[PDB]
Order: C-alpha cells, then structure tokens, then sequence
RNA sequence: CCCGCAGAAGAAGCACCGGCUAACUCCGUGCCAGCAGCCGCGGUAAUACGGAGGGUGCAAGCGUUAAUCGGAAUUACUGGGCGUAAAGCGCACGCAGGCGGUUUGUUAAGUCAGAUGUGAAAUCCCCGGGCUCAACCUGGGAACUGCAUCUGAUACUGGCAAG
RNA sequence: UAGCUAGUAGGUGGGGUAACGGCUCACCUAGGCGACGAUCCCUAGCUGGUCUGAGAGGAUGACCAGCCACACUGGAACUGA
C-alpha cells in the first residue's frame, strides 16, 4: 500500500471472495499477522503461514463453502482521517451482533466479546459479516 | 360530542353488526344491513387500499363512542406502555369505565350505560364517577348507587348478555351491585374480528 | 395454499401505421404465509385477462426465505437497479410499516414485523425486484453457525 | 502547576515579552474529524532565556500587563 | 464530497423566499382601492375576472382578484387581502376577503358559505 | 441575610410551596443557594404533607442563616 | 363539592364529495357567468361551475390565509452525486494546509478504562402519589450525551531516539 | 469589506482605583492583531428549554427561571456598603 496498508489489503481479500481463488498474499507487517490470526479463529478463513524474511508475506487459505463464499460482506470503517474511537458502551454490533466487530484494544485485536469480557474499546478496525 | 341521530344505517357501513341496537330481532334486519348506506344504497362497494384501515379505526371507535381526539390520546398512551402497541391499545379500551358497566350485565347498550355513567348512578369501589372514562385498575368493584338500585331498566339487562359469551377477564354478581375487574383481557377472548393491524399501522406517519 | 395481491395497472400505448393501440400491465406478487414468496408479470389486450397470466407466473419462481419470529432479524440493504430498501428488523406487535410494493411482497411471508424505508426512487416496478433480492441475502442464526463452524 | 501548558515561541521583537502559540487536538464538533488546532497568546518573561523556536512550559500568574496574563516557569528546548 | 471540503466552509443552504410580499409578518393587509380592471386569463381560460389594483399601507401598491358571485365596489373605499395566488391572471397573487370592510358578500350563495360573505339564510 | 423561606410551584387556589434557602433580596421564586424540603396545604391524608431533611438546616443555620416565619412553623410542626 | 324539585324540557354546527383524498346522483347555466392547492373544469345531457336530495370527515368549533420544521437521500457527517441528465479549472510545478513504507525502544498528548469533582431547580423520560378521571400539580430515580483532575492501559495513532 | 492600529503594542517610572492593571501623564522600546477571516457595513439580546425529526440535524428565545443593556435625547459627576 501507499497510503493505508489495512485498507488496501482489504480489497486483496474479497476480490478472492469474487473469483474463488484458493491462496492469496499480500506483503504483511507485523500488524497484518495479527489481522488474520482472528479471521482464522473466528472462522471466516482456514489458515494462513507467513513467509520471508526481508519480505515478510502471507498465505493466506480462503473459504468458500459453496458457490457461495463465507466471507460475505467485510467493510473497512475506520479509514485514515476519520478515525472514529468508539466508547464501548456505544459498541457497533455488526448485523445484529450475528457476525463479528474488529476492534483495536489495548490487549489485542481479537474482538467479539469486547463488549462484556475485556471491557475496553478502542478505534474500530473493520467491520465483518 | 357523541354520532346522534341514526344509529343502525351505521351499521350499513360497516358491514358487520355493530352492538347500538341489539337483543331484539334486528340482528336479522330490521334495517336491511348491507343494502342501504344511503341513497344509492345496494351498490358496487369498489374498496381501495386506504378504505381498509380507515374502516377499521371507525369499527372500534364507533363501537364505544369514542371520537377523533379521544381516541388518539388512546393510541399515544398505547406506545409509551410495555408490549404490543396493538394489544394494549385492545387493553387500554377494555379498561374504560362504560365498557365495564356495560358487559358487566347492567344497561342495555353502552350509550344507555353511559348515560347510567353521567346520571350519577354508577359508583367505582366506593366512589361516584360520572365522567366516561375513568379507566379501571384490577380487582375494582362496581356499583349502582343505593337510589337508582332498581328504577326500570336495571333487572331486564343481564338476562340479555347472559346469551351473550361469560368473559373470562371479570367477575359480577348478577342479585346486586357487585363486581371485579379480573385482570388484563388478553387477545384471544376479544371478539376476534377486529385487526389491530389495520390501526397501529394508521396513525403512523 | 396461496395468496395473490395485485400492484398496479397502467395505460401502455403502442403505436401502429394505423393508430394506437392500448395494452394493460399486471404486476402480482404470490406468497404462502410461511416464508416462501414469488412475483409475476404479463400483459393483455384489456385488464382481466392479464391478472389471470401473470397469476401463474408467481405460483412459479417462487424463492426459498427463511423467518424468524413473523418478522426479519437483522438488517439488509436491498438495492435492485432503480431503487434502495432499507429493512430494519423491528419488535413484535409493531405492524409493516412500509411504502408500497413491499407491503404486498411482506404480508405474504409471513413477515408482519418490519420497520422499513424506500430511499430514492419510488416507480412500483422496480421496487418490487429489490426486497425479494432483500430477503434473499438473508441467513438465519442456523445459515450463521453452520457455514462458519 | 496547572497542567504546565507546553508551547512554542513565534516572534520575540517586545520588550521581556512573548507570543506562544500550543498544538492542541480537538474533535470537529459535527463531521468528526481531528483538526489539529493551535492558539495564540503572550507569556510574560524577563531574563530573556527562551529563543524564538523553543518548547515552553507555562503556568498562569496574575494579570501584569494588557493582553498578558502567563508566567514563564522554564524551558525544554533550545533554538 | 471530501471531508477536508466541507471542513472550511459549511454545508450552505438552500435559500426559500417569500412569494407573498404583503407579508411584513402580517396575513392581512389593508387597502384602499385604486381601480377596477377586468382583464382577460390566458389560452386554456375564457370568460374576463374581475381585478383591482390596491394601495396598501405599508407603502406597497399591487392588484387582486375579487371572487364570488358578482361584486360591490364603487372605488375609493377600503378592502382586505387574503393571498393564494389565481392561477390565470399575470400578475394577481392575491385574493379578497369576501366579507369584510366595505366590500359585503355576494348574492345569495347556499353551498360554502363561510369562504365567503354568506351568513345563515333565515333560520 | 441568607434566608430559608418558601417558594410557590402551585396551581390556581392549589399552592404547593418549596422549602428554599435562598437570599433574601432576591425573587419571589427564582433563585436559591440551594433547595432541600418541601410542603403542601393540601395534605388530609395524602402522604407526608411536610418532609425537610432538617440536618440542612442545621448546616445553614450554622453559617449565619436568620430562618423565616413559616418554616418556624415546620420545625415545630415537624417532631 | 354534597343535597332538593321540575320537565325532553335551554343546548349542533362546518368543509368536502373528478384524481391524490374517506363520500354521487339530478335540475339550472352553455369557453358566458364561475371554480381552483397542483392536475385542471365551462363552447347543450358538467359524478369539478351555480342549485337541490343523499353521502362523507370532524365537532363546540370548523374552514381559509399567514409562519417554522417534516415528506426533501431537495446542502446528504449517520444519508448524495459529476462518460452524455445542472457539474473535472485548457495545462503544469508547487508555499502555508490534509495524509504515511518498514522494525525496535520510549513517552502517554489522541483515544479506551476507573473513580472523584461538577453539569442550577423547573420541562423531556420511567415506577409512585393528589384534583370524582384527563389536562394540570407533584415524591424519588434515570438522563443532562458536557467539560477539568488523579489512577490505569499500551494494540492503533501521535512527538523524541535508533534502524 | 484584506489590510488594520498610535495611548497603539511593550518596559522602567511617578500618578491612579477597594483590587491587578496602559486606568491615566512624561520617558524609552517599535511594535500588536490578521486567511485558524482583523478592521468594515448590514442584522440580532444570550442560556436552561419550547417546536419538529426515529435519529442526527433543522428554525426558534413570547410565557415561568438565569445574566447583562436601557429610563425623552446627549453629557458629566454628588452621596452611598
């Protein structure tokens, strides 16, 4: 990316969500592994393996259960010069709470249940349905 | 500030009976029902989309008596109130204090109760009420006041009703002067036709 | 069984070496009230008899939905080529409160609790198409946990 | 102390006086965007000991002179 | 648009005016009759109206319509305007209050009395 | 000069007072201190008809509060 | 406020009736008189003008005008657009502005958390009292989305340091 | 309406108010504010809240309540907490 790397990976992802590709990668940060280390475990995708050294990149395992794709509507929100820091008493529950909220809290990025058990919030990453 | 002069070609409109005029044979037509709304009488009714809720919200306020600003405070009160904004508004009529009198075996039609209500006659749980919508609170008696306990019409009434459904929501001593509101009419023993659809979806704009 | 409801009718023109000729539109929806809803269209050369070809069109086509509580449970988007459908799920008790060509394609579900919103164009056609796309991008709690575990 | 208000220096040409102005954050109040904001407003000091592009901590005082109501307490930067 | 675009300068608005200019924050204004002219509508209209220019008070001199049924007006004497503008007409954006200061109701209509000088008949 | 009277919230021949500590120069009833207590002359079994909090008071009256005629009233017509 | 006696006895208007918009048929007039909020009606059979029966809605008021928001996603931050529908400066480097590749350290301003202050009472809101009910009067709560301070948090972001 | 400003902006001093003070008078310094909208002309009293909107947001400031401003039109002061 040029100008947000977690923006413009998020059109990396669902353009696989509309061929139905196998494998994607994009050159990943440290932040990009923690990215899809709550995808995986939420279960929107399988797996994933980092590789490279002076190129740190992803292999990233899609999946689509059908002709159908799971991922189905995954949407950035806070984008760079409108971050919106939510107070967690306002927390966005993404589709009546029935898919999962990304948000960036202190004790990490894995966010469903931030709401109750952790009990901080932060800037929202992305939104995920 | 009640529909004074007929009372049944109402019902001509409406289609169904509405209880104006009742007891007698005029459930079988002593005014022709559905052949007469006016002078064009039998007629091609060629209904439309918003006739079938504005029927429905002249149904249940001329089956009580109730008119336009009344009835609206009804529906006001009916959303800041817990559950279905129908079901309380079928509950909040119920409660009304002619309502009671009536299927509660005294008067003949609710007009003449409520002419019972504003003649002083009725007394609510010790206490007189002449104004026509006191809403009753559960486990209330009613009474008729000690002199107006038997003038004509009283001991001819329950007789009448008694044909009709025994609700469930109150208890009434038919030999005097006694009563309860039970607890809250629920959907299932109203009279069943009416759409609390066809209101609530009314006056939202 | 099934029930039927109409839309419209229009004044559809042609234009001949002759004159004008006339046609009429019929625009019908078919749903049982349990889920599953259908639409139709066709045309005649008078008003009666195009209600009863485009009747049959609707008692096919007709698409799998899935409901929860006589009413929708989370909010989509419907969008479909004219127009945008706004569907929030509501509480029960609440009725439909609604525009126009949802209203038909709604109390054929078996929805009856729904708050919604027609945004831009409001041409009954066109409308029509977007809430049974609407109400087919949906998942149950079911199409949720089974497809992602 | 206050909350020891840090600023820059803009211009000294005054006489033991001068003009601080101090980021500041802030919500936009209605579209929800951070406009980095800053302000202006002199600060009495005498020795001369701050240059024009220092960082400056800052308390109040009582009002001195005119359109000056700030006391230097000291300084984190050089020029 | 861009959010730094609506940052230094606002959302303008969409400006609305007046199109009844014998406002001054009143609904009724007085006037004391110029003339009466009898000018004809445009195409898809026939049949001649019945106008009058107006001197109001303050300070403004404009025309106005005066339905009903016939009229009563020797002209150096008062009326009262009521606005909503006649379709036809170019240039008569007004109306006169049929039953008023000087200028009395028409002949005997029976249906929608209260719009203009008719009271009840005789009971 | 700091005073404990009462105000007037009621309807028409329906008075229903507030018990206010306020100053003396000012309003009818449109400033106070602060307010603690209430009354109503139209109690005959309502509820409590009188309900003060009356360790206020003896806050105020500690400060220097010289105390009015109908609220004297209270404190004798409260236990 | 309670009580006594007459005698149905003193007590019903107002707009609309072509479409939107719930309610229709006839006489009179014939592009004249007239209606009207937009669509429009009248040039011999007017469900639209004038009149009469009948109907509708509301009610001690009903209509008309004036005035603000709403429908208007029609100034759109939640919620728009610009290839032809109004709209990409004729084109270039660029100053102040807005915006960060990639790893570690670190500070704690941005933000999250926790309290403590404070946000005058009265309205709005929820359970509860009092006028024969309701308007209205009312007890306590919640809320007043705020700002300033201490304590905490280091994932994002931000200044300093190192790549 | 893009430039404005000399008691203007700052410092020693005296003098001045219940109080810090350019609040005033001599003297030195030459500044001060401004595209994050100064001077300018036009219009308006401000808030708790009322109205409307599902919400944000939009027009409002009559009534009861907070705070200033003004007493025919321009001035200056006396007394006095």
């Amino acid at each position: 990316s040029m100008q947000d790397p977690i923006a413009d990976m998020l059109t990396r992802i669902r353009n696989g969500q509309a061929a139905n590709k196998a494998a994607v990668t994009m050159p990943s940060s440290k932040l990009k592994v923690a990215i899809a280390n709550v995808l995986k475990e939420e279960g929107f995708i399988e797996d994933f393996k980092v590789e490279g050294d002076t190129k740190p990149e992803l292999e990233l395992t899609l999946k689509y259960f059908q002709g159908k794709a799971v991922v189905e509507s995954i949407q950035r929100v806070s984008r760079p010069g409108l971050r919106i820091y939510k107070r967690k008493d306002e927390l966005p529950k993404v589709m009546a709470g029935l898919g999962i909220a990304v948000v960036s809290t202190s004790k990490g990025v894995m966010t469903d249940r931030a709401a109750r058990q952790a009990g901080l919030g932060g800037e929202i990453i992305c939104y995920v349905a | 500030a009640r529909y004074l002069g007929p009372k049944l070609k109402l019902s001509r409109r409406e289609g169904t009976d509405l209880f104006l005029k009742s007891g007698v044979r005029a459930i079988d037509t002593k005014c022709k029902i559905e052949q007469a709304p006016g002078q064009h009488g039998a007629r091609k009714p060629r209904l439309s989309d918003y006739g079938v809720q504005l029927r429905e919200k002249q149904k249940v306020r001329r089956i009580y008596g109730v008119l336009e600003r009344q009835f609206r405070n009804y529906y006001k009160e009916a959303a800041r109130l817990k559950g279905n904004t129908g079901e309380n508004l079928l509950a909040l009529l119920e409660g009304r204090l002619d309502n009671v009198v009536y299927r509660m075996g005294f008067g003949a039609t609710r007009a003449e109760a409520r002419q019972l209500v504003s003649h002083k006659a009725i007394m609510v749980n010790g206490r007189v009420v002449n104004i026509a919508s006191y809403q009753v609170s559960p486990n209330d008696v009613v009474s008729i006041r000690e002199k107006a306990k038997k003038q004509s019409r009283v001991k001819a009434a329950l007789e009448l009703a008694e044909q009709r459904e025994k609700p469930t929501w109150l208890e009434v001593d038919a030999g005097k002067m006694e009563g309860t509101f039970k607890r809250k009419p629920e959907r299932s023993d109203l009279s069943a036709d009416i759409n609390e659809h066809l209101i609530v979806e009314l006056y939202s704009k | 069984e099934l029930q039927e409801k109409l839309i419209a009718v229009n004044r559809v023109s042609k234009t001949v070496k002759g004159g004008r000729i006339f046609s009429f539109t019929a625009l019908t929806v078919v749903g049982d009230g349990n889920g599953r809803v259908g639409f139709g269209y066709g045309k005649a050369r008078e008003v009666p008899a195009a209600i009863q070809k485009a009747m049959e069109k609707a008692r096919r086509n007709m698409i799998n939905v899935a409901l929860n509580n006589g009413t929708l449970q989370h909010p989509v988007k419907g969008v479909h080529t004219g127009s945008r459908v706004f569907m929030q799920p509501a509480s029960e008790g609440t009725g439909i409160i609604a525009g126009g060509a949802m209203r038909a394609v709604l109390e054929v579900a078996g929805v009856h609790n729904v708050l919604a919103k027609a945004y831009g164009s409001t041409n009954p056609i066109n409308v029509v198409r977007a809430t049974i796309d609407g109400l087919e991008n949906m998942n149950s709690p079911e199409m949720v946990a089974a497809k992602r575990g | 102390k206050i909350r020891t208000l840090q600023g820059r220096v803009v211009s000294d040409k005054m006489e033991k006086s001068i003009v601080v102005a101090i980021e500041r954050f802030v919500k936009h109040p209605i579209y929800g965007k951070f406009i980095k904001r800053t302000t202006k407003l002199h600060v009495h000091d005498e020795n001369n000991e701050c240059g024009i592009g220092d960082v400056v901590e800052i308390r109040e005082c009582r009002p001195l002179s005119k359109t000056k109501s700030w006391t230097l307490v000291r300084v984190v930067e050089k020029a | 648009a861009t959010v730094n675009q609506l940052v230094r300068k606002p959302r303008a608005r969409k400006v609305a005016k007046s199109n009844v200019p014998a406002l001054e924050a009143c609904p009724q204004k007085r006037g004391v009759c110029t003339r009466v002219y009898t000018t004809t509508p445009k195409k898809p209209n026939s049949a001649l109206r019945k106008v009058c220019r107006v001197r109001l008070t303050n300070g403004f001199e404009v025309t106005s319509y005066i339905g009903g049924e016939g009229h009563n007006l020797q002209e150096h004497s008062v009326i009262l305007i009521r606005g909503g503008r006649v379709k036809d007409l170019p240039g008569v954006r007004y109306h006169t209050v049929r039953g008023a200061l000087d200028c009395s109701g028409v002949k005997d209509r029976k249906q929608a009395r209260s719009k203009y000088g008719v009271k009840r008949p005789k009971a | 000069m700091v005073t404990i009277r009462l105000a007037r919230h009621g309807a028409k021949k329906r008075p229903f007072y507030q018990v206010v500590v306020a100053d003396s120069r000012n309003a009818r009833n449109g400033r106070f201190i602060e307010r603690v207590g209430f009354f109503n002359p139209i109690a005959s079994e309502k509820e409590e008809g009188t309900r003060l909090d009356l360790d206020r008071i003896a806050h105020w009256v500690g400060q220097g509060a010289t105390i009015s005629d109908r609220v004297a009233a209270l404190i004798k017509e409260v236990n």
